């Protein structure tokens, strides 16, 4: 009374993507597809000659979505469903992030801004680390300060793509006002495919 | 045929919410309707279907007791709320109608093949609070909206006169369930003194917009 689905592919474009859904007895049952584009919500998949890129395809134990001459617009998630008449349960998939791997690499471009004057007359303290137009969506970002790291206080975004179609991120690094000004500078050392940019800033 | 969910809900635990599914289109009593729901960046999940005809409903395994799925069948609308929410309740919830018709007499379930838009549900224990805005100094520049909800904050600059180099940033939630994100416009070196930048940052939910001024 599962389904089973891989968790991430990556398929170059123009290429063949192969998702699996994996049941048993299902070899009865159609199941059907799903594609969620992030945001919007999922649409049902709908199958020389009339070409065809997506070709629903079922075989007793694993149903296999076969996606031909992968393009820029298929890049989404995709589901499998059925309904386990034994049950009375309409079974999801768990879904598989189908990435395509067409853009190339970019160095992250990182802006980091010191607490500003009007946060330390309330006292408190919130540094900023920027990071934009990064691909593809590693950024291990570390807070080092007075050449010691500090963890304490440090939050960081989940990377999210943008409108340029490269993923940009942000991190925050809360720190009490006495701290701040005690210390002689601080660092956003992120890290990136194993290339790390660093920024620096001061209490002036 | 496009099915229309109500708007984005946002309750604090204890508060219901109701998220109504309005079919246009088709003979009401057609088809069935699902109610499948996705978590915060996570799968799909189902909880049920409700026939608008019969009016029955089948509830799924771990969504029965606290959902209850009504019907209207004159203003030819379906809902789905939830008396009693929780902190783990927030989710974006999604409607369905079963309009595919079965390629094999064997298997007869109709498949989903009308979607809603998704009312975003967002349901955690925090108050409404108003985002203060600090000015982030410098090229680039930069604003600070920290420690806010419920999202929203609609930030631009100069009442819409820069476009070119803004890029508002997503919020960071953070431990105290207040959100928090930065805006950032990198401007020409030469043009600071000869040019007045100001953050546009206005919150609707909090009746809060401030344009406050980034000066060195």
């Amino acid at each position: 009374s599962a389904l089973t689905q891989p968790p991430s592919v990556s398929v170059a474009p123009g290429q063949t993507a192969t998702i699996t859904c994996g049941g048993n007895n299902i070899g009865r049952k159609r199941v059907d597809w799903f594609q969620q584009k992030p945001g919007q919500a999922p649409v049902l998949v709908v199958y020389s000659g009339i070409p065809e890129r997506f070709s629903d395809s079922n075989s007793g134990t694993t149903a296999t979505l076969t996606i031909s001459r992968v393009e820029a617009g298929d890049e989404a998630d995709y589901y499998c469903q059925v309904w386990d008449s034994d049950s009375d349960h309409v079974v999801f998939g768990g879904g598989t992030k189908l990435t395509v791997l067409g853009q190339p690499k970019a160095a992250p471009s990182v802006t980091l801004f010191p607490p500003s004057s009007e946060e330390l007359q309330a006292n408190k303290a919130t540094l900023v680390c920027l990071i934009s137009d990064f691909y593809p969506g590693a950024v291990t970002v570390a807070w080092k300060a007075d050449s010691s790291p500090v963890k304490a206080g440090v939050e960081t975004t989940t990377p999210s793509k943008q409108s340029n179609n490269k993923y940009a991120a942000s991190s925050y690094l809360s720190l009490t006002p006495e701290q701040w000004k005690s210390h002689r500078s601080y660092s956003c050392q992120v890290t990136h495919e194993g290339s790390t940019v660093e920024k620096t800033v001061a209490p002036t | 045929v496009q099915l229309v969910q109500s708007g984005a809900e946002v309750r604090k635990p204890g508060a219901s919410v109701k998220v109504s599914c309005k079919a246009s289109g088709y003979t009401f009593t057609d088809n069935y309707i699902h109610w499948v729901r996705q978590a915060p960046g996570q799968g799909l999940e189902w909880m049920g279907w409700i026939h608008p005809n019969s009016g029955a409903t089948k509830y799924a395994q771990k969504f029965e007791g606290w959902v209850t799925m009504t019907r209207d069948t004159s203003i030819s609308t379906v809902y789905m709320e939830l008396s009693r929410s929780r902190s783990d309740d927030t989710a974006v919830y999604y409607c369905a109608r079963a309009g595919l018709h079965p390629t094999t007499t064997e298997y007869y379930y109709y498949g989903m093949d009308v979607w809603g838009q998704g009312t975003a549900v967002t349901v955690s224990s925090a108050s409404f609070k108003g985002p203060s805005v600090f000015p982030l100094a410098p090229a680039a520049l930069g604003c600070l909206v920290k420690d806010y909800f419920p999202e929203p904050v609609t930030v631009s600059w100069n009442s819409g006169a820069l476009t070119s180099g803004v890029h508002t940033f997503p919020a960071v939630l953070q431990s105290s369930g207040l959100y928090s994100l930065s805006s950032v416009v990198t401007v020409p070196s030469s043009s600071l003194g000869t040019q007045t930048y100001i953050c546009n940052v206005n919150h609707k939910p909090s009746n809060t917009k401030v344009d406050k001024k980034v000066e060195p």
